[PDB]
């Protein structure tokens, strides 16, 4: 398709890797007798291996000459699921985390004992901040527009140049 | 000098409290567990064990005779059979909800809420509503439950030892003569 | 579960361990139910 | 299914053996959950 | 009199001081103002003498902490027994010990880790263990899983009892300092009561449960048919059938016809040919004799009754011309200061761990443990590391005593004063010894490398060019070999086959073999001595120069651990005894690493291996130690490079976990170098830049972040360095030995 | 001898919710005392939201087994399977509409601190009352208590239907018939 790689479903090296893993598992299967927990666990494991390989074949992943999936991170929407959608998911989650932390810090700084609140978390309001950080992109934008996000630098400690 | 009314050769301990704060105080505590553990906790455990032993011995005796159509197991194998079926999981779940609430009550009682040792307030039918009968009924509850612990222990142990259904008595006790007077031999 | 023990459970390390425990369990259960997800 | 009382009896009489000799100690100790190897291996949770 | 005297309800039971984090110290109780507060809360957690001045309170805290630790240890014994009960193949191994790989751990299938449940024989998939617990249980006589389950439950009960005891002895009835300072009665009860009765009880257990079960197992009776221990305990007819002397009862004991018990109480020596381990009758006689010895020793010190010794008088009576007042004041020092006792006890514990490591491999005590090559290597290496760590802890707490609890009014003109008054001579002479020993021992290796690279084997310090034979070690080995006839006539075999004698072998694998000593052994032994001497130099200098030095006359005022005393005097860096320990830990690490490398290579090349029916002795590496251990190039090639194959090629196999841990320990060892080489000033400035970045966004924390203190940075670097190195060696040894042996 | 016990449980102390003016406050059912930690107004808002959602959901669950939209793609009486069977765009549009509704109804009030800042804001009173049942103040207490109780019963009931269909693999009343069938 791209970069000289081929789809994993039509990849002879990918099929041989699957066959080799299957043969390895079946070879180690000889030690255990039929019906034992170890035998059934190995049967489950080989089923899982075959299911994994079939899923990679169906998903449209590209396999190189080495016969392993290669993720194309260039922004093409054919391979969006490789990076772009996981990237958006992580960015949303990390924003949630940082907004919860920042908002709880803003609450705690106004508390009578912020130093002790830093260690001992006020859990009832911490849960509220964590829940309310779900809408961080609009909340952060609102704080940006109102000017309550970036303190003016004329108000931050700075070392003698 | 106050001597324990159950063991008159031992002095009362001290941690047992005033003589009679607890119904049944016959001063029976030779090993002095009240020094290590608090009396309220010990008494909550006592009443829990009493009630559970009562229900257990009655259930054992009942299951020896009658069972529901689905459960076709004897009393001994009922535990394994209904774990395999899944009913004992349901009992554990619901009794665990009840026991979490109970544990919250024990925590509050020990920290000083005011709740008595085992007073859950369960009194729908109105037994013991009159304060005059309440102490007597507490003493009767304790007596019956403390008997029921030994009852259930004997039930289970004799049941497994003999293999007989209700009486938990050996075949010679049930069939032969346990009130004989003619000279016996080597075996029953 | 007095207010002091609730405060102790609210302390920073206990809360860190509890939350990271829940997070790791969440990740591991997502792995069990949707295993081998080298894609979306 | 068998609703107890509606489409089936309620309490059903149990099956019982009419007396018997004492089972040997090793007969039930070897099957007990705590003093048997197989009993210990079977005395585990399930899911 | 020696008496029980305790205060009742000294401390209330409440979670308020759980909530208050830094309550224990006056400075920490204020609350945080910087992140260094958080670190100091952990650093000063168990520094009881800094928290409270009362020696009584310190002793009570220590006593209950000991109880908590014993609870943890009982939970650990419980985990071992319970995992053997449930998640193991102990029955299969008991049936077929030689072929079955012992395993008592199972991973769950989640993210592909299920391969780590490798083929361990016995129809069981799991992680192979190397702790020797299977052999321990076989020696103890455990033949079923119900026994393992029930002893695990007993261990849990004991752990609960220990937690209860720790709570009770601090919150309800705490002893007094008068009770704690009864050292004479403590020694009496620990000798006769703990050690003596422990040995007596274990001897009884062996004689009654271990000898019959193990003898039947060696005969061939499968574990199912073995009579149970309760049957064996009282069935005297069966015990007479097995050991005929039992039919005579205890009359041959009460009368002094102890020779009648010769069958089950022996001085055979050597190793049992069947199991390739020590005779259990020999072990029973051993423990009985030790029980008698300890009970005899425990009746020495004075108590409520007139008989007994006073350690004060014994010490005060020992004073010589070259020692002045002698041992005067040491009784009071060791009765008043916990740190001095901790120092002595840690030193002896560490030396005992090392002696254990040396003894177990040469005299395999448990059945089928000698053939279990991973077990021997793992136990030896582990006990060596624990011993080194304990020795450095001993040095650290000696330094702590010197800084805090030392006093000239007490220790005037005694041995401590006289040692401090010529510490300079001591350290200078040890410095010369270290230079001489290191120069010779390492320059012999370097010479060998130089001549080999110059193509001059005839100029080597080899076994055939210039021999450095350990004549004295060879003489001692010969004496031990000839001992069973001349100097130990009642012994029927040598104490250990390492000195000499026959080649003990179980199945094809070799249990024990005579270990030859040549030029390579001479060189590596002198290397060991050099490393030990440098470690002693660092630690002894730290202990002696904790009070003061020519550089800092008032070093005691600064404290035990402090960063420095400024850049003055050209630099006063790491002057503290704490920093001396920090440097000595690197050196004991090097010492133990070289010791375990010597052990691994020597046992793989000269002892471990296989012997065929004719007697073709084939070793794991092939005897390459005697000719390749003469050069550092040979050490790098034939030991590290040669044996790293089984680690690096472990991916895709059950040892792939060892491969991952190999890499991770490498990573942590390298990560440590950041802390070890870098300094707080740079890190604080970097944190200032990051704090500006946070303050620009209105989220700079109330607890201001700070770079770690200097002592903390040194500690973190040392901890990461030790973890990385030890984990690297751990993964390497385990992967190599499990793959090849 | 508890001075102020919970009404629901006389053996437990009164939670903060019991001494409150919310509808259903005269029950005191809070063994875990989550009203002390959680703001009671926020908790009641969430309670009513979940109850409303689930008392829509129970009716949807029972009636999806019997009735279908005429010729709707991917119908299955088992709603669990029917979710996957049905077009994803239908559920996407439904979720988008509900997101719009929630956003517009809770504009600038999505958090514990942000919401209930205004004193007039009542828990669950999102202004939705076209028919104006609340203007008749006599029946307002009845309707509020009824909403609360029916929402609670519906949360429980929807859990029941969902997990019963998980157990059996058949829809709700099919499984009910199989239970109440011949031995
Ligand atoms: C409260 C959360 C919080 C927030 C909002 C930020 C924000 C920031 N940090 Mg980070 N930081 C945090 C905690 C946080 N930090 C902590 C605890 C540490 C100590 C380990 C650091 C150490 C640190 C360094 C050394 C640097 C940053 C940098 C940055 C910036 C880039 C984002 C980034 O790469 O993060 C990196 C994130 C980390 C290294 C780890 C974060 C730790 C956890 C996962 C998050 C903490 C959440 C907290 C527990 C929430 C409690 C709330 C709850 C009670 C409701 C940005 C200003 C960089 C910068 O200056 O860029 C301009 C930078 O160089 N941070
Ligand atoms: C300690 C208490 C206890 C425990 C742990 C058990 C446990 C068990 N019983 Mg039960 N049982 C008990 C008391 C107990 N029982 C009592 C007091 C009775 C007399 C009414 C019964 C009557 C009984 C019967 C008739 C049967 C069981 C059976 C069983 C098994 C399945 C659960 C079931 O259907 O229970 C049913 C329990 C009840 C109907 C009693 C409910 C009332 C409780 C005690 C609360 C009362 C206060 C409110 C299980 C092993 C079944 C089995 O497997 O038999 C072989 C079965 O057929 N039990
Ligand atoms: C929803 C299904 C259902 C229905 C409609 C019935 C109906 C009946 N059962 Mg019941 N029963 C059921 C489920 C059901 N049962 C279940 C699940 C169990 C297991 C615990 C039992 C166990 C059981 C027994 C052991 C007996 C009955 C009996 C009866 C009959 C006597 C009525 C009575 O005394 O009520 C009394 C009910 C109450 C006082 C209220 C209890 C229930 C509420 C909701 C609490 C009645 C026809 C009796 C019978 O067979 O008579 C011929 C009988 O002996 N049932
Ligand atoms: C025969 C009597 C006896 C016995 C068996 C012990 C045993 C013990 N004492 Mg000792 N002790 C004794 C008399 C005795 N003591 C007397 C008379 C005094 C007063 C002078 C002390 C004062 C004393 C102190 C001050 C301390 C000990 C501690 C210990 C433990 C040492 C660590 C160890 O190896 O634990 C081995 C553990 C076991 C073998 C498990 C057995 C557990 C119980 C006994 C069952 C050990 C459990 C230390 C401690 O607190 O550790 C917890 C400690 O600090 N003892
Ligand atoms: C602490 C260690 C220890 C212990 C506990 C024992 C225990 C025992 N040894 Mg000894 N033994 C030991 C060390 C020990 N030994 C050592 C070091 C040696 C080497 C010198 C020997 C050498 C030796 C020999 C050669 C023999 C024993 C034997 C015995 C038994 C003696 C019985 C007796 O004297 O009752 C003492 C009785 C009392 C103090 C009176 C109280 C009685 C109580 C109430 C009875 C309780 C019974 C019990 C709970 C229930 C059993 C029921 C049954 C149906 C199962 C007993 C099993 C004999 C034996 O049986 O060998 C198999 C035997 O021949 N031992
Ligand atoms: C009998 C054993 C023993 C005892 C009772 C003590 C007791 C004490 N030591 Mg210690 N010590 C010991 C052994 C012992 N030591 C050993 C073997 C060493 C040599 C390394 C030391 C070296 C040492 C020093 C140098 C100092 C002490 C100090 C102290 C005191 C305070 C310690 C504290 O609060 O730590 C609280 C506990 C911690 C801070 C946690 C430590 C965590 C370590 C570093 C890492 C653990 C890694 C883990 C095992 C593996 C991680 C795996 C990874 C994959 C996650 C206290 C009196 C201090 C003192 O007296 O100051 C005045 C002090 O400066 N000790
Ligand atoms: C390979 C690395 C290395 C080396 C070579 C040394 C060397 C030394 N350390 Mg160690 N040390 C190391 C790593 C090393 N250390 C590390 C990483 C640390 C940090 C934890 C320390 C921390 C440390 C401390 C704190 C102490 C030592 C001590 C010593 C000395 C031991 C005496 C000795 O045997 O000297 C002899 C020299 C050698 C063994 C090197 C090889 C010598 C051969 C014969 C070559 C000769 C060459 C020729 C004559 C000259 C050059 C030829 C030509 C170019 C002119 C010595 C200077 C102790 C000391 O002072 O001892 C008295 C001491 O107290 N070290
Ligand atoms: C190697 C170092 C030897 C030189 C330093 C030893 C100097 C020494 O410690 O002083 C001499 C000292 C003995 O001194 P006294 O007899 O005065 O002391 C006996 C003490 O036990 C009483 O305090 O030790 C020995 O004799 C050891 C001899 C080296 C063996
Ligand atoms: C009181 C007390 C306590 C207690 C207690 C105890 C021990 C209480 C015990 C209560 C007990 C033992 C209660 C059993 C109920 C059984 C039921 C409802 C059975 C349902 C059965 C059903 C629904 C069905 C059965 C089936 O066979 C049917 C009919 C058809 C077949 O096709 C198969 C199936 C399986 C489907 C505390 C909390 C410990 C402490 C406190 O201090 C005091
Ligand atoms: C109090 C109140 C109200 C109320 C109320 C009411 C009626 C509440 C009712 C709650 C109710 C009815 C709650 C049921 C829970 C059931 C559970 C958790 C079952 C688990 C079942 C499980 C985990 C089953 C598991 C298994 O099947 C598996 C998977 C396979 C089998 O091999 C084994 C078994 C069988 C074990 C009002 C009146 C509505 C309003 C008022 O204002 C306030
Ligand atoms: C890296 C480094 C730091 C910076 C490293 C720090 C402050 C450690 C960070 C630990 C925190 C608690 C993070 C742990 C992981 C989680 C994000 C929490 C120092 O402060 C320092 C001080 C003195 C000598 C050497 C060094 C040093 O090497
Ligand atoms: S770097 Fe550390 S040791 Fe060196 S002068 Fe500065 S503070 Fe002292």
């Amino acid at each position: 398709d791209v970069s000289g790689l081929t789809p994993c479903k039509d990849s002879a090296v990918f099929k041989k890797r699957l066959d080799g893993s299957v043969k390895k598992l079946q070879a180690r299967l000889a030690n255990y007798t039929e019906g034992t927990p170890a035998y059934l666990a190995l049967e489950q494991q080989i089923d899982q291996t075959k299911a994994r390989f079939a899923k990679y074949g169906d998903k449209g992943l590209l396999c190189g000459a080495d016969g392993l999936p290669h993720l194309i991170a260039d922004g093409r929407p054919d391979h969006a699921g490789e990076f772009v959608i996981p990237a958006f998911g992580f960015l949303y989650i990390a924003g949630w985390i940082g907004w919860a932390g920042r908002s709880y810090l803003q609450f705690s700084k106004k508390t009578d004992k912020p130093n002790e609140n830093e260690i001992i978390i006020n859990v009832p309001v911490a849960l509220g901040m964590m829940s309310g950080a779900f809408l961080w992109p609009l909340a952060a934008w609102k704080e940006l527009i109102n000017g309550q996000l970036l303190v003016p630098g004329d108000e931050v400690t700075v070392s003698p140049r | 000098v106050v001597y324990s009314e159950a063991l008159p050769f031992l002095v009362r301990r001290e941690s047992l409290g005033p003589v009679g704060a607890l119904v049944g105080d016959v001063g029976f505590d030779p090993l002095g567990f009240t020094e290590i553990l608090p009396l309220a906790w010990l008494r909550e455990a006592e009443i829990k064990h009493c009630r559970t032993a009562m229900l257990a011995t009655f259930g054992f005796a009942f299951t020896d005779f009658w069972h529901f159509p689905g459960f076709d197991y004897t009393t001994l194998e009922a535990h394994d059979a209904v774990i395999a079926q899944g009913g004992m999981s349901q009992l554990l779940l619901w009794i665990g909800l009840l026991e979490v609430f109970s544990a919250i009550s024990i925590d509050q009682m020990l920290r000083g809420s005011g709740r008595e040792p085992g007073d859950y307030g369960f009194d729908p039918l109105g037994f013991a509503s009159d304060p005059a009968k309440k102490a007597d009924l507490q003493m009767k509850e304790l007596a019956n439950g403390r008997l029921a612990m030994f009852a259930f222990g004997g039930f289970v142990t004799q049941s497994v030892l003999t293999g007989n259904t209700f009486p938990y008595l050996f075949d010679y006790q049930t069939a032969g003569d346990i009130v004989a007077i003619a000279a016996q031999g080597a075996s029953p | 579960m007095s207010k002091d023990l609730l405060k102790y459970l609210s302390t920073a390390p206990v809360l860190l361990t509890a939350w990271m425990s829940l997070t790791a369990g969440m990740i591991i259960e997502i792995q069990r139910f949707f295993p081998d997800s080298l894609s979306f | 299914m068998t609703i107890p009382g509606l489409n089936a009896p309620g309490l059903v009489p149990a099956t019982k053996k009419p007396a018997g000799a004492k089972p040997s100690f090793e007969s039930y100790r070897d099957t007990s959950h705590f003093w048997s190897s197989q009993g210990i291996m079977d005395s585990v949770p399930k899911v | 009199k020696v008496r029980v005297i305790v205060d009742k309800d000294p401390v209330a039971t409440s979670f308020e001081k759980w909530a208050q984090p830094g309550h224990f110290s006056r400075t920490l109780a204020k609350g945080p103002k910087t992140t260094t507060w958080i670190w100091n809360l952990h650093a000063d957690a168990h520094d009881f003498d800094s928290q409270t001045s009362s020696l009584e309170d310190i002793s009570r805290k220590i006593f209950s902490a000991h109880f908590g630790q014993l609870a943890i240890i009982f939970l650990w014994v419980s985990q071992a027994y319970f995992h053997g009960a449930r998640f193991s193949n102990y029955s299969a191994w008991l049936l077929n010990p030689t072929s079955i790989k012992p395993s008592a751990q199972v991973v769950w299938p989640v993210v592909g880790q299920e391969i780590l449940n490798g083929d361990v024989g016995g129809g069981f998939s799991g992680v192979q263990i190397t702790s020797g617990v299977f052999q321990m249980w076989r020696a103890s006589g455990i033949t079923n899983e119900t026994e393992l389950y029930w002893t695990a439950m007993g261990g849990l009960m004991m752990s609960a009892l220990m937690v209860f005891a720790g709570w009770f002895h601090y919150h309800k009835a705490a002893p007094k300092l008068e009770w704690f300072q009864n050292v004479e009665s403590m020694m009496n009860h620990h000798l006769a009561g703990l050690l003596g009765l422990g040995c007596l009880s274990w001897s009884g257990h062996q004689i009654h449960i271990s000898l019959p079960i193990n003898k039947l197992l060696d005969a061939g009776v499968a574990p199912q048919e073995i009579p149970l221990p309760h049957e064996l305990l009282f069935n005297q007819d069966l015990m007479a059938q097995l050991y005929p002397s039992f039919k005579k009862g205890l009359l041959p004991f009460f009368t002094l016809n102890w020779g009648e018990y010769s069958d089950f109480l022996t001085f055979k020596g050597g190793l049992n040919p069947i199991t390739g381990s020590l005779w259990l009758s020999d072990t029973a006689h051993h423990h009985l004799a030790l029980a008698v010895l300890f009970i005899f020793a425990g009746h020495m010190y004075r108590t409520n009754w007139g008989i007994g010794h006073s350690m004060k008088e014994i010490l005060e009576a020992h004073k010589g011309p070259l020692t002045g007042e002698g041992h005067k004041g040491l009784y009071e020092i060791l009765t008043t200061s916990w740190h001095a006792q901790l120092a002595i006890n840690l030193a002896m514990m560490g030396s005992l761990s090392i002696i254990v490591a040396h003894h177990m491999y040469a005299m395999p005590p448990y059945p089928y443990i000698a053939v279990d090559y991973p077990t021997q290597l793992s136990l030896f290496t582990h006990h060596m590391w624990i011993g080194g760590f304990c020795v450095c802890g001993a040095a650290a707490h000696g330094a702590i005593f010197m800084v805090r609890d030392y006093s000239p009014v007490q220790s005037y003109n005694n041995l401590l004063d006289r040692v401090l008054r010529h510490r300079d001579a001591i350290i200078s002479h040890l410095n010369w010894v270290c230079i001489f020993l290191g120069t010779h021992s390492f320059g012999l290796y370097i010479h060998n490398d130089t001549m080999r690279a110059l193509g001059r084997p005839q100029d080597m310090f080899s076994d055939k060019a210039i021999q450095l034979q350990p004549i004295f070690a060879k003489w001692v080995q010969s004496l031990h070999t000839l001992a069973p006839g001349n100097t130990a006539p009642n012994s029927l075999a040598t104490a250990s086959y390492a000195f000499g004698g026959d080649v003990v072998a179980v199945n094809g694998k070799i249990a024990m073999m005579p270990i030859q000593l040549g030029t390579a052994d001479f060189l590596v032994h002198h290397i060991h001595a050099f490393t030990i001497h440098v470690t002693v130099l660092i630690l002894l200098k730290g202990v002696l120069f904790a009070r003061s030095s020519r550089l800092i006359p008032d070093k005691a005022n600064l404290g035990f651990r402090f960063p420095c005393d400024g850049p003055g005097r050209g630099g006063t860096c790491q002057v503290s005894a704490w920093d001396h320990i920090f440097l000595g830990l690197f050196w004991m690490y090097n010492c133990i690493s070289v010791v375990i490398f010597h052990f691994s290579w020597k046992m793989q090349s000269d002892v471990w291996g296989t012997i065929s029916e004719k007697g073709k002795i084939t070793h794991i590496t092939g005897g390459n130690f005697a000719n390749s251990a003469l050069t550092i190039n040979g050490w790098l090639r034939d030991f590290l490079w040669s044996q790293a194959s089984q680690v690096i090629q472990s991916y895709g196999s059950a040892l792939s976990a060892y491969g991952i841990i190999f890499l991770g320990a490498h990573f942590i060892w390298a990560f440590s170098l950041m802390f070890l080489f870098s300094g707080r000033g740079y890190w604080q400035e970097l944190i200032e830049s990051v704090v500006w970045a946070h303050n620009k966004l209105k989220l700079a924390p109330a607890i201001q972040p700070r770079a770690l203190s200097i002592t903390q940075g040194r500690a973190v670097g040392l901890a990461h360095y030790l973890l990385g190195g030890i984990g690297t060696t751990w993964s390497f040894f385990l992967a190599r030995i499990i793959s090849v042996g | 001898a508890i001075s102020k016990p919970s009404n629901a449980m006389p053996f437990l102390t009164a939670p903060p919710c019991q001494s409150s003016k919310l509808p259903g406050a005269e029950t005191g059912f809070d063994p875990l005392y989550l009203s002390e930690f959680i703001d009671i107004k926020w908790a009641r808002e969430a309670e009513l939201k979940h109850g409303r959602i689930c008392m829509l959901a129970t009716v949807g669950y029972i009636m999806q087994e019997f009735f279908s939209l005429p010729g709707y793609p991917g119908y299955t009486p088992n709603p669990i399977e029917a979710v996957s069977s049905t077009p994803p765009e239908a559920l996407a549009q439904i979720v988008l509409v509900l997101s719009i509704i929630e956003f517009n109804s809770n504009k600038d009030k999505w958090t514990m601190d942000t919401m209930f800042t205004d004193p007039a804001r009542e828990p669950g009173n999102l202004g939705f009352d076209p028919l104006k049942f609340g203007e008749n103040k006599e029946t307002r207490e009845r309707l509020a208590m009824a909403e609360l109780k029916n929402g609670r019963l519906a949360m429980i009931a929807f859990s029941g239907m969902i997990h019963q269909t998980f157990v059996t693999g058949k829809p709700l009343f099919a499984s009910l018939n199989d239970i109440f069938s011949s031995p």
